[PDB]
């Protein structure tokens, strides 16, 4: 629901929902029109 | 203690950093720690 969701609040007041409890999904985030920019600041991205 | 280094746990850079910039940190946390040593290498010969 977060990556096609259809639209976002705006980058004044931003969406924030809680992805808690669960198992990562990052092994289906691979398939898809995928990202203008995928990035990590604080960890190596192959860590998720 | 961090010496200066984004954390002073020394694998928990390496999970955040890709090795060339860790190279740069660990750095100040040998740095740091060596010296450290050699303060307390010191500390020990003067009371030995």
């Amino acid at each position: 629901e977060v990556f096609n969701a259809t639209r976002f609040a705006s980058v004044y007041a931003w969406n924030r929902k809680r992805i808690s409890n669960c198992v990562a999904d990052y092994s289906v985030l691979y398939n898809s029109a995928s990202f203008s920019t995928f990035k990590c600041y604080g960890v190596s991205p192959t860590k998720l | 203690s961090n010496f200066g280094a984004i954390s002073s746990v020394l694998n928990d850079i390496l999970s955040r950093l890709d090795p060339p910039e860790a190279e740069v940190q660990i750095d100040r946390l040998i740095t740091g720690r060596l010296q450290s040593l050699q303060t307390y290498v010191t500390q020990q010969l003067i009371r030995a």
